[PDB]
């Protein structure tokens, strides 16, 4: 995607928070970005943390929430205002109420303006509310797990990925990001241990998506198979997207 | 054998 160097971008920190809700998005030499967010079913609450790292106030301190055209009809975010005087060393929060009202791909753009000594300060980063974040684990047994992954029937509605480690090909941490990628993590499914398998129903308001998915590492050849299988095609893409980068 | 076909 978006072309050049990934530092000092809308999007430095994006990937860190698919797989976890809390932590840094942001820091630059004014203002420290951090959240922490909670899901369930549809919905989420997203905790946005404004720390004034300087010793001086920032005035009309001013953070707002954009959406672009698809996304909104797909996600519904309500917030309220924020104090606009936000103390040296002092931290502001918002809250962010989140609605999923069907799958969706972008991410909202976090817009904050304020003054600092006089000056314009602006700052936009995209925020971290993915497709994943309203899933619904599904423990099942093997049985069941292979009776659902065979009734695909729209070939749109299976999308595999074949991809080169980011990241060392450690079992344990692999385990966690399967886990806060949000699907339940089913063992004694794959007869190969080495492989990891999740399902799970990612909740919209207009629509339930049932999703089982498989991780195939190739550890000689430092390489992935991962195989999404959903009922809608567009949430197989996108949750293959986003779990592709986390490896 | 694979039951993943």
């Amino acid at each position: 995607g978006s072309p050049g160097i990934r530092l000092g971008s809308s999007e430095d920190n994006f990937a860190r928070f698919v797989c976890k809700n809390n932590g840094v998005l942001f820091e630059n030499q004014l203002l420290q970005i951090g959240l922490k967010s909670e899901f369930r079913q549809n919905l989420g609450r997203m905790f946005i943390f404004y720390g004034n790292k300087t010793s001086t106030q920032f005035l009309n301190f001013t953070p707002t929430l954009i959406c672009a055209d698809d996304l909104q009809t797909n996600l519904n975010l309500q917030t309220k205002p924020v104090d606009p005087t936000v103390d040296g060393g002092a931290q502001v929060q918002q809250v962010v109420n989140i609605e999923c009202i069907s799958d969706f791909t972008e991410a909202p753009v976090l817009n904050i303006q304020f003054r600092y000594g006089g000056t314009f300060q602006n700052v936009s980063v995209k925020l971290p509310i993915t497709l994943n974040k309203f899933f619904q684990p599904t423990e099942m047994a093997s049985q069941d797990f292979f009776q659902r992954w065979k009734q695909l029937s729209n070939p749109q509605q299976e999308v595999q990925n074949i991809f080169k480690a980011k990241h060392p090909m450690d079992t344990e941490i692999t385990k966690a990001k399967i886990i806060g990628f949000g699907s339940a993590l089913l063992e004694e499914v794959d007869p190969n241990p080495a492989n990891f398998v999740g399902a799970g129903i990612i909740h919209t308001k207009t629509t339930q998506i049932g999703c089982l998915l498989r991780l195939e590492p190739n550890l000689q050849a430092q390489m992935y198979r991962l195989t999404l299988r959903t009922s809608k095609d567009t949430v197989s893409q996108r949750l293959c997207e986003l779990l592709s980068e986390q490896f | 054998s694979d039951p993943f076909k």
